């Protein structure tokens, strides 16, 4: 249905902002609020939000609260200022997705079709991209209750914008591993991307955790894709993997042996293009 | 005008059909075939346009030009309430969709034969498609055994005796339901016969091994159906080519699934533990 | 003898009979020595 | 005759089609004509090129097989190799002369 | 049961393991291929098929095991992999 989101640096720093305007609370408070924006060409876009104001009680944490009125006059003056500007959803702070986070959906889904909710970060640590976001899907189903309703994680990116890229480029000022030669994808995803491979190795050894000790359902819905993975682990070497391997190999290093051969040709037609700068130089000038 | 001028012009092509004229025939229905948004009043005439355009595409070989033309004399809005000269109307959209020749128009042809409500009323014409649609089909002796029989029987023996009657027109679908039936066979095993026996083969077609190998000739030189047959060892086989880069080009497919399919569980897991070991 | 002994040839005599059998050995390309004769000179190029 | 020659060999390809190897005594017979002037005939196609594969002379098996190889990969970055020691000789004619 | 090792059955074993027939299991196994429940490829002239997708069953707490070690392993040889990435593309990038 919904292929994926954008999010954007904008209302990327625009929960964090309303993070830190909360912050003097100390104690205890999500922030949660109102997200808004587009989905064109079944592609989830996230242009503006603003935040609710929001409290809880951690005895009986079944009760939560938007001010609609708040949320009808400023997203009123939201429409007014950008009638291209719409909803799209909601968002909380999620550090590990609290537990009023079922009905917070179901409680304004009569504004948005796909209401999708938005975890964020406030600590911002991790190996990968700490920008989440899930999906409404309901079952009569199987066995947990015979009214059951769990969110799914749709894949979550941050968009880019024309527009937003002299900001986010000029506020960087730090450091950008630009120059994309020979080395830019070795460190972006093979420096990186094994280093990716750890954490989704060390994943399913999180929910192997349950071996005898663990939480009390087992598996029913976990073993299949455990099974296909080991089933679908690769082909082995004993056929035209090394053959044609060695083949295609032993085509690709002609290409690398010709590149080199012309370059230090090239680097040589230089040097004779100095010592002229040279030889006729010395007597000249002196 | 919309109707007379019609009426006047679809008459002389059976004229034309006095003459075995079918080559002015589809000229003088190339005028009519782009009259329609008329289906008000024309009751029988369109039906006199379809049953004079039964054999300008009936004579040569055209058993497909018959699908539209057969679903179209299913259109007709009086047809559904005459259920015994409907029976036949049954027989007649069901007596080409095996004798049109192997196509995507057929193998969805058997879908938009497929799912009605009022076509399966006989129960032998659910079978018959569901026959094509199904796995390996029992040669053509345990087949005209089980079907050459009802074609007399029911309320429908007409179009079936348009398959009986003529002897060389009927022969031909004699011969085209028995290349349905041949071919039916050959596609199969083509598909999960990675190396089979060449007697093997003729004896899963019941005849020589001699016009065994006319029926994979007129295939392969047709390349619909590659085979590389043997006449030394009878040892044929079915796409066998030589694979210089699909092998490491699947292997690198076989990766990207694989990617895909470590990826399906990693976020799938998250939730499983947040619904016991949430609060 | 020593000529399959030291490298050189490899197939078998019928020591016995007396041909000397040699067998027919194509397709040095997928054997992974042209990749060496490459990376010894594509690594000196480099340098060069 | 010219068009019984294109004609004979339109046959030829034919029937020769769909194996890999055959004896020349089913395709006199299947093509009804003799041993002789098919065997030379198909040395002919071997000799011209046009046909490809191998023939024998004990019982003879024409043995068939294709694959199109590699070749733009080795030649085209073989003529680059001519052109750029023709550069250096060129290297002779600004370097050698000058310092 | 057998492993990805060979995972390569005859009908003589289906002929003894189901003691049916010669002439019976490629219609058997035609059927499952149809059905889908087993993916491999049939040969004819050499008696075995060469099967490779199984339809995925339950288990207990004892193939978690063997699935657990065959798993453990696997860690150390992208560790190990890893590290030669490390080591030798350290100066390309520190």
């Amino acid at each position: 249905a919904v292929q994926k989101v954008v999010v954007h640096p904008l209302v990327l720093l625009s929960v964090v902002d309303h993070f830190n305007r909360i912050g003097k609370v100390g104690n205890q408070k999500r922030v949660v609020g109102v997200l808004l924006g587009s989905w064109q060409k079944k592609v989830l876009d996230v242009s503006n939000s603003f935040a609710v104001p929001f409290d809880e009680d951690d005895k009986d944490d079944s009760v939560w609260f938007l001010d609609h009125d708040y949320l009808e006059n400023m997203y009123g003056m939201f429409k007014k200022v950008n009638a291209r500007e719409r909803i799209v959803g909601w968002y909380h702070t999620g550090p590990k997705l609290h537990k009023n986070d079922i009905a917070i959906n179901e409680l304004m889904k009569r504004y948005c079709p796909n209401s999708v909710l938005v975890i964020i970060d406030v600590k911002p640590k991790d190996l990968g991209l700490p920008t989440e976001a899930y999906i409404s899907v309901e079952e009569v189903h199987d066995d947990g209750t015979p009214t059951s309703k769990t969110f799914e994680h749709v894949t979550s990116e941050i968009g880019a914008e024309e527009a937003e890229e002299v900001g986010v480029e000029h506020l960087l000022r730090d450091i950008k591993d630009t120059t994309v030669g020979t080395l830019s994808q070795r460190i972006t995803n093979q420096v990186h991307g094994l280093k990716g491979l750890n954490s989704k190795l060390l994943d399913i050894r999180s929910y192997l955790e349950k071996v005898a000790t663990g939480k009390l359902p087992i598996n029913h819905q976990i073993i299949y894709q455990l099974q296909d993975v080991f089933n679908l682990l690769p082909d082995v070497s004993l056929q035209e993997f090394v053959k044609a391997f060695y083949l295609k190999t032993n085509d690709q290093m002609v290409v690398v042996y010709l590149a080199s051969l012309i370059r230090s040709v090239v680097a040589l037609h230089n040097l004779i293009n100095n010592k002229i700068a040279n030889r006729d130089a010395e007597k000249k000038e002196g | 005008e919309k109707k007379e001028r019609v009426e006047f012009i679809l008459e002389q092509m059976r004229l034309c059909l006095a003459v075995k004229d079918y080559i002015r025939t589809q000229i003088i229905s190339k005028k009519i075939n782009t009259k329609f948004f008329q289906e008000e009043n024309t009751e029988k005439l369109k039906l006199k346009y379809y049953n004079l355009m039964i054999q300008l595409d009936q004579h040569e070989g055209s058993y497909l030009s018959i699908c539209k033309h057969y679903r179209a004399i299913y259109d007709t809005p009086c047809i559904q309430a005459e259920s015994e000269k409907w029976q036949q109307a049954l027989k007649s959209v069901v007596l080409y969709v095996i004798l049109a020749p192997f196509d995507n128009e057929q193998s969805d042809l058997v879908h938009r034969i497929s799912g009605d409500k009022k076509l399966e009323e006989i129960p032998k014409y659910k079978d018959l498609l569901k026959l094509f649609t199904t796995m390996e089909l029992m040669r053509w002796s345990t087949l005209v055994e089980d079907y050459g029989m009802e074609l007399r029987k029911g309320s429908l023996e007409s179009p079936a005796t348009d398959v009986f009657g003529s002897t060389e027109e009927g022969e031909k679908r004699w011969k085209d339901l028995k290349n349905r039936v041949v071919e039916h066979n050959i596609r199969i095993m083509a598909k999960y016969y990675t190396r089979i026996t060449m007697k093997r083969m003729a004896q899963l077609l019941d005849l020589s091994v001699d016009e065994s190998e006319a029926f994979l000739s007129n295939l392969v030189v047709n390349k619909t159906i590659f085979a590389k047959v043997d006449r030394l060892a009878g040892i044929i086989n079915f796409q066998r080519p030589k694979d210089p880069n699909n092998l490491l080009n699947d292997w690198s497919q076989k990766l990207n699934s694989l990617m895909s399919l470590v990826n399906k569980t990693t976020h799938l897991i998250a939730k499983e533990e947040m619904i016991h070991n949430l609060q | 003898a020593k000529a399959i002994r030291d490298g050189v040839i490899e197939a078998s005599i019928n020591h016995e009979k007396g041909y000397v059998q040699s067998k027919e050995m194509i397709d040095i390309y997928s054997t992974r020595e042209p990749q060496l004769a490459f990376h010894q000179r594509i690594s000196f190029c480099l340098d060069i | 005759a010219k068009l019984y020659d294109n004609l004979l060999e339109q046959n030829l390809i034919r029937v020769i089609e769909p194996f890999s190897r055959v004896q020349i005594e089913h395709i006199s017979s299947l093509i009804k004509l003799s041993k002789a002037d098919v065997e030379r005939k198909l040395s002919q196609m071997i000799l011209d090129k046009k046909f490809h594969g191998i023939l024998d002379q004990g019982e003879g098996v024409l043995i068939i097989f294709d694959e199109p190889p590699v070749d733009k990969t080795y030649e085209a970055a073989l003529e680059t190799i001519q052109n750029m020691s023709k550069v250096v000789d060129s290297l002779y004619n600004k370097a050698k002369k000058l310092t | 049961t057998r492993p990805a090792n060979h995972r390569q059955l005859t009908f003589e074993e289906i002929a003894k393991s189901a003691k049916i027939t010669v002439n019976e299991v490629e219609l058997l196994v035609m059927k499952a291929l149809s059905v889908g429940l087993v993916k491999g490829s049939i040969d004819e002239v050499d008696k075995r098929v060469h099967m490779t997708w199984v339809q995925p069953r339950v288990l207990d707490l004892q193939q978690i095991k063997g699935m657990k070690d065959r798993l453990e392993f696997w860690c150390t040889d992208v560790k190990s992999m890893e590290m030669l990435v490390e080591h030798q593309a350290h100066d390309i990038l520190t």
